[PDB]
C-alpha cells in the first residue's frame, strides 16, 4: 500500500508514489546537486544539474520531477553520471563574469561549491561571454542581471507566492532577460525575501551590500520581533 | 685575485690546497641578472578533448 521499493546503490528503501528521485535520496542521506529545485518552492526540470544513472537505463534523466515506479536502482557515483555533471558544469561557468570577488554572497554560493565538489577544472571557450545591462528593481534589492544563471526560481516564487507577476523572462536562445519589461519598480511584501531564494549573487541586498562577508561571522539564534509570529 | 706572488707562495707554504684556485670571492661566475624571461609551460594536462576530472 503506496510502498515503493527503490534502491540506492543496492540498498532498498520504501517510497510513496509521486514522489520524486531526490526525496527518496534525502530519506536514504544521499543528495543531489542541484538548482532550479528548491525543497520548498514549485517544481521545473529546468537546471538540468540533477542529471543521474539508473542500472539498465541508455536515457540519462532529470532527478528532481520524476515519478517513481516501483522497484527502481539508482546510480549516485557511477561513470556516466560524474560526466553528465562534469559536462553541465562546464556549460554553466561559460556566461557567468569574473565577480567571485565582487559579489556579495562570496562565502555562501552554489556555483563555487559544486564547482569544487562535483566540476571541472581546465575550462574552454578561449573568447565570447558577453553582458546584460542591469536595472534597479528597487531601492531595497540590489540588481545585477549578468550573474543571473536564469535558473528560475525568483519568477516561479513571485508567480505562486508573490502575486504582483511583473517578473518575467524576454527573449529567446542566449539572448534571455529575466526581470521586468516595463522598467517598473518592485515594492511589494516579502521584497527582501529574494536574497535567500537567489542561488547566486545576483540579486542581493541594497542596504547589507558591501559591510561584510560570510566567512567572518558568527552567528547566534533570535527570534522575530514587531511580528506575532516568530 | 689582485694579491702579489710571495704571499701566494706563503698560501701555498702553509697547505697544499692551492688557494689561488678557489679562493671564496665569487667575481663573474654569477650568472648576470635581469635575463630575458622564460616561459613556465604546462605538463600532462591543458590538452582539451580528453582531460576529465572524471578520471584522475
Ligand atoms: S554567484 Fe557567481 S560571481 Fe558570485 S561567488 Fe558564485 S560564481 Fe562567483
Ligand atoms: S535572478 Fe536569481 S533566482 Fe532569478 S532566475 Fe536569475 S539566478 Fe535564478
Ligand atoms: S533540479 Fe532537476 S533540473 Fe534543476
Amino acid at each position: 500500500s503506496n510502498l515503493i521499493e527503490v534502491f540506492v546503490d543496492g540498498q532498498s528503501v520504501m517510497v510513496e508514489p509521486g514522489t520524486t528521485v531526490l526525496q527518496a535520496c534525502e530519506k536514504v542521506g544521499m543528495q543531489i546537486p542541484r538548482f532550479c529545485y528548491h525543497e520548498r518552492l514549485s517544481v521545473a526540470g529546468n537546471c538540468r544539474m540533477c542529471l543521474v544513472e539508473i542500472e539498465k537505463a541508455p536515457k540519462v534523466v532529470a532527478a528532481c520531477a520524476m515519478p517513481v515506479m516501483k522497484g527502481w536502482n539508482i546510480l549516485t557515483n557511477s561513470e556516466k553520471t560524474k560526466k553528465a555533471r562534469e559536462g553541465v558544469m562546464e556549460f554553466l561557468l561559460a556566461n557567468h563574469p569574473l565577480d567571485c570577488p565582487i559579489c556579495d554572497q562570496g562565502g555562501e554560493c552554489d556555483l563555487q561549491d559544486q564547482s569544487m565538489m562535483f566540476g571541472s577544472d581546465r575550462s574552454r571557450f578561449l573568447e565570447g561571454k558577453r553582458a546584460v545591462e542591469d536595472k534597479n528593481i528597487g531601492p531595497l534589492v540590489k540588481t545585477i542581471m549578468t550573474r543571473c544563471i536564469q535558473c528560475t526560481r525568483c519568477i516561479r516564487f513571485a508567480s505562486e507566492i508573490a502575486g504582483v507577476d511583473d517578473l518575467g523572462t524576454t527573449g529567446r536562445g542566449n539572448d534571455m532577460q529575466v526581470g521586468t519589461y516595463i522598467e517598473k519598480m518592485f515594492m511589494s511584501e516579502l521584497s527582501g525575501n529574494i536574497i535567500d531564494i537567489c542561488p547566486v549573487g545576483a540579486l542581493t541586498s541594497k542596504p547589507y551590500a558591501f559591510t561584510a562577508r560570510p566567512w567572518e561571522t558568527r552567528k547566534t539564534e533570535s527570534i522575530d520581533v514587531m511580528d506575532a509570529v516568530g | 685575485a689582485s694579491a702579489t706572488r710571495l704571499i701566494q707562495g706563503l698560501r701555498n707554504w702553509a697547505s697544499g690546497r692551492d688557494l689561488q684556485a678557489k679562493l671564496q670571492l665569487r667575481y663573474q661566475e654569477i650568472s648576470k641578472r635581469t635575463q630575458p624571461p622564460p616561459k613556465l609551460p604546462v605538463g600532462p594536462s591543458h590538452r582539451l578533448s580528453n582531460n576529465y576530472y572524471c578520471a584522475r
